[PDB]
Order: structure tokens, then C-alpha cells, then sequence
């Protein structure tokens, strides 16, 4: 189908790979005796990993010729084409996740900025004013955007440079 | 002031007017100004849920020499929804909702006094106002019979025998649960099992607290 | 108390107490949500 | 004042002047003026929806459940989704971006400069206005209220609104689990309650 | 003439503190080169707080 590739379902290799491994897996655990943990803890893991087979397969990933299941960054390839699982949404989740730290960062350094010496502040936080913008920190995109606007998200002019 | 382990003097910081202050903070916990009214209401909570758990183990158990099929007060959660008629997740997720009703609106009234009784809850004003204590509500609900309005004097009286029997009723708790894991045994079973052969029921012979 | 927090709150202390938060946090999802390639589920 | 909690805040930068204000913004979104003039708007747009279109969910497909009058065709809200006729989803969707954008842009347009979309030369015809900012009146107010009860009127409008929003999320979010309609999971709940609940199928049973 | 205690910004090409607010800790009269003396918050790559300006550089906000 796409690029060339097979969803990892109808793929071959991939059921090749899926299924080698249940096979050392097994050769192994026949050294324990049933009243061993090792047997169980064995036994555990090829069905843990059966599972995620039986996952991968039906979630539609793409498994090339070495049957790994790879993935495809373009909106237009993912959306359209149906999966976009791989990073089309989670590039999503990640910068939520990751400016959420980040604007959290910067409140905190303004709300701790004012003082007589804002120094023994960044050292020791007091973590109330520190929960308070970690809350306040959510929905930053919208408190993005308005400082964007408003013009306070910027320090404009009075940085320093050298020459 | 009659201290607990007597011949030393109170930690300098907590010689204050509390019900039931003896002068114990071993490691120091009340240091906080801010933070010993939160432990003081924080026992209190305790002690209540004690010394209402307490009569809830015993009498049930109490109730089995009789006869009269109840169970103890371990795997009593089963027998009620072993025989059920209502699944477990309704229960326990109506408990979250009622209960934490309560506690979310207790603390309000922890945090700013003045609220929770300013109004506007079902009209209900000065039921819920709060006498101004840490622990103790009042009012119209919590209180009843109306006591602690009369005397002060024998009302500070209470507040002392409340603490004193909260702090019995806990310690006592710690035994339902600690002698249960050992004698696997309830509580009055245990009470009448020293009280019939002393010698050989006694904790030593329970096997588990004296190991070998 | 009063000195026993502010130590607590040491730069340190809560890279230490925060990170083995997520830390714990982020391993016992993994415990529940085994081997999670793509948001597909 | 009315407080969301009675116990907790009110947030500086928010006091009790516009109106189903009970003083709830935790995250904190609206701070600086003329963003919280901005969401404002959002809500009643939401809030106005909202009612609306819940009325679409709740009574066509309560007047089937009710009885044999009038069934709903397209049965639950989200069978409706099926039960096209006349003409393709290609077209009628373009259609109504082309013809409903127009007028959301004119009154985005308003929002920015407030005292006329439109003055009397341009866009012919049209343009009676008649407009406060906020809140339209003109036309979208035929019968005339405002009448002196406006105070009341806008709290009974956010307040019903803020409640079909919060509604209209459950009628997702069911619909989504138990596979059936809302009268179907009402009376289900209020044949027998426990049962019946939440959190005892799919969602929290995940425990 | 600029006064003490007053803010000030700081256009001198060469420095550390160039385009950045500061307190003038005394102000000489007199023909000095230099007289100006300001103090910052901020240290410098020297571990210095204060320096001496000149009063075509030094300006007040
Ligand atoms: C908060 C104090 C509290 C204490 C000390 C206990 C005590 C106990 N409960 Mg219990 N419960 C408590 C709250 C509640 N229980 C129940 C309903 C149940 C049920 C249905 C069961 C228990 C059981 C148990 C046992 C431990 C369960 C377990 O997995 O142990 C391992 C750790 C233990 C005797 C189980 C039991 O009876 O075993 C003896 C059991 O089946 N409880 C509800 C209603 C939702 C509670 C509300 O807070
Ligand atoms: C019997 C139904 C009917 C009705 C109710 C109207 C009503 C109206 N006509 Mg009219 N008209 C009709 C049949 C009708 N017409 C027929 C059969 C013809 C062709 C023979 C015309 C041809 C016509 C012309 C050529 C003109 C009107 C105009 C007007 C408007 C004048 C009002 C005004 O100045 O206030 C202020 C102006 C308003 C428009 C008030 C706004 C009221 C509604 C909400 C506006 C609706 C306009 C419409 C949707 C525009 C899109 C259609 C078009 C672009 C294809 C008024 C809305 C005048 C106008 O500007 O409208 C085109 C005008 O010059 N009429
Ligand atoms: C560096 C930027 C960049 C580049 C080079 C591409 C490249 C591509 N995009 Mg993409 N895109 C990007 C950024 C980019 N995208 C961003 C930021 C967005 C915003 C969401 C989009 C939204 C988008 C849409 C909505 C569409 C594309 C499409 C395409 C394809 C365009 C037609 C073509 O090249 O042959 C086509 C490519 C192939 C025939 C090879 C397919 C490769 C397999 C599926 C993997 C191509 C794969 C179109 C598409 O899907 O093409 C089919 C399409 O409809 N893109
Ligand atoms: C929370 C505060 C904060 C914020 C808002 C930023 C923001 C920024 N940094 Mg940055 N940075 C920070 C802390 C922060 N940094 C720290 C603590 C260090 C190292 C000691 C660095 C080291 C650093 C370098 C070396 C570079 C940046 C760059 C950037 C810019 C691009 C973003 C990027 O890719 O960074 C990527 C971030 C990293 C590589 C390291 C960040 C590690 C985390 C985020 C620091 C921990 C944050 C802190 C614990 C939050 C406490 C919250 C609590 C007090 C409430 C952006 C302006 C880049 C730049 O200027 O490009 C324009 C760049 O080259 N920063
Ligand atoms: C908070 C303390 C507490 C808790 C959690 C429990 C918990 C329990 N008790 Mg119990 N109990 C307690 C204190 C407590 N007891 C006390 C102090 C007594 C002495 C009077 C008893 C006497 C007692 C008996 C005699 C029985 C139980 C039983 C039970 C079990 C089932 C409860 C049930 O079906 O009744 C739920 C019933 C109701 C909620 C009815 C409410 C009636 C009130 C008065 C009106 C409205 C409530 C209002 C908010 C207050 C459950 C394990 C039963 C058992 O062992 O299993 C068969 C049982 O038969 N309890
Ligand atoms: C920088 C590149 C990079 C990237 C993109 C990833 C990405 C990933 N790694 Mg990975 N890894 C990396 C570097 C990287 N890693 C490095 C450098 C190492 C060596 C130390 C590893 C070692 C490693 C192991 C050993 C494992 C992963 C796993 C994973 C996957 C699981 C993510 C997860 O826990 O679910 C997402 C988790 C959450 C969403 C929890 C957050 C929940 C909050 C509450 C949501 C709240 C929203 C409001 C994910 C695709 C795991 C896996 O299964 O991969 C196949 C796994 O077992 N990685
Ligand atoms: C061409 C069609 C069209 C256009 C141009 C707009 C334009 C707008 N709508 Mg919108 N809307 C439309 C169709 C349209 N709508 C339809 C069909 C519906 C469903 C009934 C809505 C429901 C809707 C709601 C519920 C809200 C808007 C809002 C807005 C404004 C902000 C949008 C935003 O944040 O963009 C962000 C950029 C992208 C999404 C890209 C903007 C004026 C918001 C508003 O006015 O806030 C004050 C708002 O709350 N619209
Ligand atoms: C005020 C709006 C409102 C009302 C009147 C109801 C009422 C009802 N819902 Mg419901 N629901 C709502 C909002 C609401 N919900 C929202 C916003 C969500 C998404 C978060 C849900 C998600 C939901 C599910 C998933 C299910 C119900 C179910 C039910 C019925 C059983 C009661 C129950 O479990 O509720 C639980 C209510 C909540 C978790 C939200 C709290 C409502 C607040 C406290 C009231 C004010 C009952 C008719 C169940 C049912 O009928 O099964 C047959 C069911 O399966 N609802
Ligand atoms: C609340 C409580 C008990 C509550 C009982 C309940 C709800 C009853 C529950 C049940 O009825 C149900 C629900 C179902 C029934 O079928 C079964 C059960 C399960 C039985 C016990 C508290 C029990 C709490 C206890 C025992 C606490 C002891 C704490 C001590 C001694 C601390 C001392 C210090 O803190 C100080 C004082 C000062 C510091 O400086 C020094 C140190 C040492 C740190
Ligand atoms: C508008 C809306 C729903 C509109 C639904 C419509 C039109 C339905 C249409 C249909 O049914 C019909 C008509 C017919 C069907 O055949 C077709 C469909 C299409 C199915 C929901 C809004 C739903 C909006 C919701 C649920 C918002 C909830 C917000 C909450 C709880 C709080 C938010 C906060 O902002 C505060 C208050 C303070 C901040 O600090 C904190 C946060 C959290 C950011
Ligand atoms: C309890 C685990 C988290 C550790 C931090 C909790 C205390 S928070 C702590 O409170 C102190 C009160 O004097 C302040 O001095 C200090 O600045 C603040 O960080």
C-alpha cells in the first residue's frame, strides 16, 4: 500500500517476528517445573507479548519488508490515509505536555521576580507559589496567545548586546 | 500540669490551652503555629471515627454470643455484598459522592471560618456557621440536644473527656487490627478467650507476635 | 518544622521528590498500559 | 455574593461585575481585560448553542420514547447523522460554511469595532443594527425584552446556558458508552438507580 | 545634575550593563571625567556591582 509498505496485520515477516519469539521464549521455560515461579514468570510474559501483537496488528500500523512497523509523519499521508496515531496526534500531546512546563517556568520566574532579592527565590521555591502557577499554567495556549497580543509576552527593546 | 513521662517539662512551644494537652510531641510536629491547628482538628476527625469504629467492631461482635448471625467485623464488607442486591461500585461511588461532600465542605469552613453558614446553601445559616473552634461545628444538625451552649465551664469539661476517650478509642483500634492478623479471631471472641483459659490465650501463645 | 520545610523546598530536595514523581508515575502507567507505540487506543 | 465554593477566592483580577459571575476561573485564563472581553462572548455563543441544540437531542428523540406520536426520524441524536436525502454532504456542507461564515464574521467584526458592523451605505439594504456590545438586540430581540428586567433576564440566560453546555457534554459522553439514548439511559437509572449507574459499567470499572 | 537614587539607563557601548536599569548611588559636582556612580542588582562578569559613568552616557527613566 502506502510507500511501498503492508499493514503489519497482513504482513508476513512481521508474523514470522511475532511468533520466533514465543518459540525461545518457550524452549526456555520448559527447564522450570510448574512449581517454579519461572515458569509462571515465563509463561507471564509470552502471553504479555502475544498481546501486543493481536495490538499492533489491528491498529493498522505499516510493517515494511523486515516487518517492524514503521511510521509516516506528513498530515496529509497519517490524516488521510487513516493513521495518524503515530505522531500526527501525539506531536500534539507532546507540546501540550512540554509547553505546559514551559510556561509554567514562566510565570513562576515573574511572580518570584519582584522581592528584595529574587536570588534565594529560584534556590529554595516556595512551592504554594510554585503549585499556584503550576496550576495557573494550564490552558496556555489561550494565556499564550493573549500575551502574544496584549504585548507582554515579550521584553521588547531594553535587552543588552555587545558591539 | 500532669505531663506524660513525668520529671521533664513540656516542649516550650505547645504549653497552650488545648483539650487534652499533655505536653507530647516527641518529634516535634506542633512546631509549625500554622500547622498545630491542622493536627488539632486532625485528631479530633480520628478520635470521632474511632470511637464510632470501636462500637462498630464490638457489638456486632458482641452480638454473635447470642446468636443473632452477624459477622465479624473483618469480612463483614463481603457478607454484605455477598449477599449484595446492589452492586459494589454504586456503593463505593456513592460514598465518594455523599462523603466527599462533607469532607470538601468541612474543610472550607477550616480554611475561612466565616463561609459555609454565610448562607446559600439550601438557606440553613448558623447551622453550618461553626462555634469557632477547630473541631467542633455546633449548631443546629451537629448538635442537637443543644449542649455546649449552656455552661462553658462543663463544656470545656467535654472537650477534655472527648479527646481522652478519642485517644483510648484509637489506641484501642490499633488492637482490633493488630490482634486480628495474629489471632485471625474477633474482638470479643478474644475478650472472652483470655477471660476463659488466661494462661495459654495470652499474646505469647498466638504464634505470630512471638516468633521463633 | 519552620527550618524543616524550608530545607525540604531546596532546589535538590524537589528535583529529587518531583522527578521520582513523574518518574514512579510515568513506570506505573507502563505497569496498567503495556507497550504503548502509537495513540490508538 | 454567590460563590462557586463558599470558601475560596474570588480572584483578584476577577470581582462580581458581569453577570453568572460566581467567581471560578482556576486556570486563570481570562486576566487581562481584553481577553476576558473576548470569552465572554465565547460562552454566550457556546451557551446559546448549547440550549439550542440540545433541545435538537433531548425532544425528538423524547417525543418517539414518549409514544407512537410523531417518531423521530433519525431516531437517537447521533442517528441523525445518517438520513440525508435531497442533497450530497459535499455540497450542503459548503454550503453552510460559505453561508453561516458570513454572518459569524460579521459579528466578529462588531466585537472588534464595536458601535456599527455595518453603517448605512455598505452591505445594501440591511444594516438595521440597533446594537449594544455584548449582546445584539435589533432584530435578534423582536418582541421587545429589556423591558427592565434585563439584570435577571442575563443571569437566567448564562445560567441556563452554563447548564445545557454542561448537559449537552453528558448526552457525548453516555451516548459514547452505554449505546442508547438519553431517555433510554434515564429511565434505565430511574427504573432501578443502582445498577443502572455510572462507574458500574466501562468507565470507572476500570477500578 | 542627575540625582541620586534616581533610575537610570544605560546607553556606554562597552559594559555589562548597557541598555539595563540602575540606581545612581551619588552624583559628584564637579568636573570629573566620570562623575556619575551608579549601583545594579545584577553583578558583573568581575563580580562587580558598581561603576562610574559619564554624564553623556548615563540617562534617567
Ligand atoms: C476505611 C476503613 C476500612 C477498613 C479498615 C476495612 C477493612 C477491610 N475491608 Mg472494607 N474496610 C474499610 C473500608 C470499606 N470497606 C468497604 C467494603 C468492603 C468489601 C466488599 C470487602 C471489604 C474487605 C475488607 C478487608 C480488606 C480488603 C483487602 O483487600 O485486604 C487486603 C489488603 C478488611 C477486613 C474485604 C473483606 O471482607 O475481607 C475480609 C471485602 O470483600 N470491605 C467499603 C464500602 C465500599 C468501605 C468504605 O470505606
Ligand atoms: C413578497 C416578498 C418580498 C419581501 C418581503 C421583500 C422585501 C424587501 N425587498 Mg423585495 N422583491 C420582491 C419580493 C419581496 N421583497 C420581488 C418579488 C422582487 C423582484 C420583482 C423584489 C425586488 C427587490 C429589489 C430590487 C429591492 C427589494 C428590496 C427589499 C427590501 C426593502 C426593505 C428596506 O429598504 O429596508 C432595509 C433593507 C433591507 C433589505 C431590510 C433587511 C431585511 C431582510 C432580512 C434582508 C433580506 C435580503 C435578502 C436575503 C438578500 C439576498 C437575496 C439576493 C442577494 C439574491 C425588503 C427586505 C430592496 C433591497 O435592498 O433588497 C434587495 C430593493 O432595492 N426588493
Ligand atoms: C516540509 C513540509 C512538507 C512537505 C514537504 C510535505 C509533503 C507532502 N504533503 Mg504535506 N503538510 C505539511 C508539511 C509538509 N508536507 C504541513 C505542515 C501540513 C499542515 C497540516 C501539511 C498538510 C498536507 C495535506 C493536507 C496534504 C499534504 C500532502 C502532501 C504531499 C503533497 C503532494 C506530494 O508531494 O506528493 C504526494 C505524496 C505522495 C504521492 C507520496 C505519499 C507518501 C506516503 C503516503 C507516506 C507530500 C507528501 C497531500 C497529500 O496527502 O499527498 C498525497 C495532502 O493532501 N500535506
Ligand atoms: C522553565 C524555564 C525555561 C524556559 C521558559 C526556557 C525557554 C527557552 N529555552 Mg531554556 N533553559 C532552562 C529553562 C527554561 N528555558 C534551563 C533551566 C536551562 C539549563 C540550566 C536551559 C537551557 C537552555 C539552552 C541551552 C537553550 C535554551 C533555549 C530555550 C528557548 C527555546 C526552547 C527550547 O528548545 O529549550 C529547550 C530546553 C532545553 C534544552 C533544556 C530545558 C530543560 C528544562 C526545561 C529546564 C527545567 C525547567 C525548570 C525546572 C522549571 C521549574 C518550574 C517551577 C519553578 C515552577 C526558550 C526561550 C534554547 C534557545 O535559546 O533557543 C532559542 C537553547 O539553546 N535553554
Ligand atoms: C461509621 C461506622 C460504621 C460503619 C462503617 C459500619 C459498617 C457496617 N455495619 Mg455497622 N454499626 C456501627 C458503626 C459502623 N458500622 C455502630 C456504631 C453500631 C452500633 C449501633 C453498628 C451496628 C451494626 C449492626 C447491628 C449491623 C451493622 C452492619 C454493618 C455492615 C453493613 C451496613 C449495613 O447494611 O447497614 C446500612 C444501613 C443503613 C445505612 C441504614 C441507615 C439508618 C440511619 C439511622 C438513617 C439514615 C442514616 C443517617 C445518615 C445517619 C457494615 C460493614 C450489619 C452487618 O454486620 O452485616 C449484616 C448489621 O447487621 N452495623
Ligand atoms: C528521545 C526519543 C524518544 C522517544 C520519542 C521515545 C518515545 C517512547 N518510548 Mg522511549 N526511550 C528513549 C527515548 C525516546 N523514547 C531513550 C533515550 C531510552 C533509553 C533510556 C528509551 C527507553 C525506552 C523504553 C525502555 C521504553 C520506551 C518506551 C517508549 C514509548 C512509550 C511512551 C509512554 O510511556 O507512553 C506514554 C505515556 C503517557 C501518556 C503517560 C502520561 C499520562 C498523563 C497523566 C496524561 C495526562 C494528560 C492530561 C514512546 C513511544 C516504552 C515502549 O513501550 O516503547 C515501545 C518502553 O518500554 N522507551
Ligand atoms: C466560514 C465559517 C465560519 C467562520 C469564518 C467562523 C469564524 C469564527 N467563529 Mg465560528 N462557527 C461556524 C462557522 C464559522 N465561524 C459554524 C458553522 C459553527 C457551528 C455552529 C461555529 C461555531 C462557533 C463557536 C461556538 C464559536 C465560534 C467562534 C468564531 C470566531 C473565532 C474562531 C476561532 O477561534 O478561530 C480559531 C481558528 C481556527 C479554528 C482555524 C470567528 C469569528 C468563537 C467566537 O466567536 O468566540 C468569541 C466561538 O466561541 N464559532
Ligand atoms: C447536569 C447534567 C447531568 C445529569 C442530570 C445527568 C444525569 C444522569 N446521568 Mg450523566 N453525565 C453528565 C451530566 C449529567 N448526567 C456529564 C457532563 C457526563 C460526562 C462527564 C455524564 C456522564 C454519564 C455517564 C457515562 C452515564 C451517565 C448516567 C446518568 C444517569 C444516571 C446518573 C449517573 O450516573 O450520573 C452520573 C453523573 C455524573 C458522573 C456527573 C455529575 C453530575 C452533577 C453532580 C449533577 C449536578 C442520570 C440520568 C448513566 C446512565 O444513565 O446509565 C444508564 C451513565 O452511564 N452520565
Ligand atoms: C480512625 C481509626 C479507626 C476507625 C475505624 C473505623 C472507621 C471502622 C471501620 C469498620 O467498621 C467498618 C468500616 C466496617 C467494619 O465491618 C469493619 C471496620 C473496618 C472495623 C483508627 C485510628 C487509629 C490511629 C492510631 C492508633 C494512631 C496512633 C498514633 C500515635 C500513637 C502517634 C503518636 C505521634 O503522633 C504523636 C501523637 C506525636 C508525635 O510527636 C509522636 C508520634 C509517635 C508520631
Ligand atoms: C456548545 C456545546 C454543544 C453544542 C451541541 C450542539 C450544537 C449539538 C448539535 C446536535 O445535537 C443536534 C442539534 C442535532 C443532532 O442531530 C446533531 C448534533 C450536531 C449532534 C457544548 C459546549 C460545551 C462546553 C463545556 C462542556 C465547557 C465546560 C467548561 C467547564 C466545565 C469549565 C471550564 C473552564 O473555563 C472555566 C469555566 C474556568 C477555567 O479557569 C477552567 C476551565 C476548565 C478552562
Ligand atoms: C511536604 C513535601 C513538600 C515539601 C515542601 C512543603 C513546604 S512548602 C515551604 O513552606 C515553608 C513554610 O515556612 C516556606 O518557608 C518554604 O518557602 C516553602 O517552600
Amino acid at each position: 500500500d502506502i510507500a511501498g509498505l503492508t499493514p503489519c496485520s497482513e504482513s508476513k515477516a512481521f508474523k514470522r517476528r511475532e511468533n520466533k519469539e514465543v518459540k525461545s521464549l518457550q524452549k526456555r521455560m520448559a527447564k522450570y517445573e510448574e512449581g517454579s515461579a519461572p515458569a509462571l514468570a515465563l509463561q507471564a510474559t509470552a502471553e504479555r507479548t502475544q498481546k501486543r501483537f493481536e495490538f499492533y496488528g489491528k491498529s493498522g500500523l505499516l510493517c515494511g519488508n523486515d516487518g517492524l512497523p514503521h511510521l509516516i509523519a506528513d498530515p496529509g499521508l497519517a490524516f488521510r490515509y487513516g493513521h495518524a496515531g503515530d505522531i500526527m496526534i501525539p506531536t500534539v500531546l507532546f507540546i501540550y505536555m512540554a509547553g505546559y512546563t514551559g510556561y509554567a517556568g514562566r510565570e513562576y520566574l515573574l511572580a518570584t521576580r519582584g522581592e528584595k532579592k529574587p536570588t534565594q527565590k529560584e534556590i529554595i521555591i516556595d512551592v504554594p507559589l510554585a503549585l499556584k502557577c503550576v496550576a495557573g499554567s494550564a490552558g496556555w495556549p489561550l494565556r499564550a496567545f493573549n500575551d502574544l497580543r496584549s504585548g507582554s509576552l515579550l521584553e521588547k527593546e531594553e535587552n543588552i548586546t555587545v558591539s | 500540669r500532669p505531663v506524660w513521662y513525668p520529671g521533664n517539662s513540656p516542649p516550650e512551644w505547645l504549653d497552650g490551652s488545648l483539650p487534652g494537652d499533655y505536653g507530647y510531641d516527641p518529634l516535634g510536629l506542633a512546631s509549625d503555629p500554622e500547622m498545630l491547628k491542622w493536627w488539632v482538628q486532625a485528631e479530633l476527625v480520628h478520635g470521632r471515627w474511632a470511637m464510632l469504629g470501636t462500637v462498630g467492631m464490638i457489638v456486632p461482635g458482641v452480638a454473635a454470643r447470642a446468636g443473632g448471625d452477624f459477622p465479624q467485623w473483618y469480612d463483614a464488607g463481603k457478607v454484605y455484598i455477598e449477599n449484595s442486591s446492589i452492586p459494589f461500585g454504586a456503593l463505593l461511588m456513592t460514598q465518594v459522592l455523599m462523603m466527599g461532600w462533607s469532607e470538601m465542605m468541612r474543610y472550607y469552613e477550616f480554611v475561612s471560618p466565616g463561609s459555609q453558614g454565610t448562607g446559600s446553601f439550601m438557606g440553613f445559616t448558623e447551622a453550618f456557621a461553626g462555634t469557632g473552634e477547630n473541631g467542633y461545628p455546633g449548631g443546629r444538625f451537629f448538635d442537637p440536644f443543644g449542649l455546649a451552649k449552656g455552661d462553658p465551664a462543663k463544656l470545656q469539661e467535654y472537650k477534655v473527656k472527648e479527646i481522652k476517650n478519642g485517644r483510648l478509642a484509637m489506641f484501642s483500634c490499633l488492637g482490633y487490627y493488630a490482634q486480628y492478623a495474629a489471632t485471625g479471631k474477633g474482638p470479643v471472641d478474644n475478650w472472652f478467650d483470655h477471660i476463659a483459659d488466661p494462661f495459654h490465650n495470652t499474646c505469647a501463645t498466638n504464634g505470630v507476635s512471638v516468633p521463633f | 518544622m519552620q527550618n524543616l520545610k524550608i530545607y525540604l523546598s531546596t532546589a535538590p530536595v524537589i528535583a529529587f521528590i518531583w522527578l521520582s514523581l513523574l518518574s514512579s508515575l510515568i513506570i506505573e502507567v507502563n505497569r496498567f498500559f503495556p507497550d504503548p507505540l502509537i495513540f490508538a487506543f | 455574593r454567590p460563590i462557586w465554593l463558599p470558601g475560596a477566592d474570588v480572584p483578584e483580577w476577577l470581582d462580581g461585575t458581569i453577570p453568572g459571575d460566581f467567581g471560578y476561573d482556576p486556570l486563570k485564563l481570562g486576566k487581562d481585560p481584553e481577553t476576558l472581553k473576548w470569552y465572554v462572548q465565547a460562552e454566550l455563543v457556546h451557551g446559546r448553542f448549547a440550549m439550542m441544540g440540545l433541545v435538537g437531542m433531548l425532544v425528538p428523540e423524547l417525543l418517539t420514547n414518549a409514544g407512537i406520536g410523531l417518531p423521530a426520524k433519525g431516531t437517537e441524536w447521533f442517528n441523525a447523522g445518517a438520513a440525508p436525502m435531497f442533497a450530497p454532504t459535499g455540497v450542503l456542507f459548503a454550503m453552510q460554511f460559505l453561508l453561516m461564515g458570513w454572518a459569524e464574521i460579521r459579528r466578529y467584526q462588531d466585537f472588534k469595532n464595536p458601535g456599527s458592523v455595518n453603517v448605512d451605505p455598505i452591505f445594501g439594504g440591511k444594516l438595521p443594527d440597533g446594537n449594544i456590545p455584548g449582546y445584539p438586540g435589533g432584530i435578534f430581540d423582536p418582541f421587545g425584552f429589556a423591558k427592565g428586567d434585563v439584570d435577571s433576564l442575563k443571569l437566567k440566560e448564562v445560567k441556563n446556558g452554563r447548564l445545557a453546555m454542561f448537559a449537552t457534554l453528558g448526552f457525548y459522553c453516555q451516548a459514547v458508552v452505554t449505546g442508547k439514548g438519553p431517555i433510554a439511559c434515564w429511565t434505565s437509572h430511574l427504573a432501578d438507580p443502582w445498577a443502572n449507574n455510572v462507574w458500574s459499567i466501562e468507565l470507572a470499572k476500570v477500578i | 545634575g542627575p540625582k541620586r537614587g534616581s533610575r537610570v539607563k544605560i546607553l556606554r557601548p562597552e559594559s555589562y550593563w548597557y541598555n539595563r536599569a540602575g540606581k545612581v548611588v551619588s552624583c559628584d559636582q564637579t568636573g570629573i571625567k566620570y562623575p556619575v556612580t551608579v549601583r545594579f542588582e545584577d553583578v558583573n562578569y568581575a563580580g562587580v556591582s558598581t561603576n562610574n559613568f559619564g554624564l553623556q552616557e548615563v540617562e534617567e527613566l
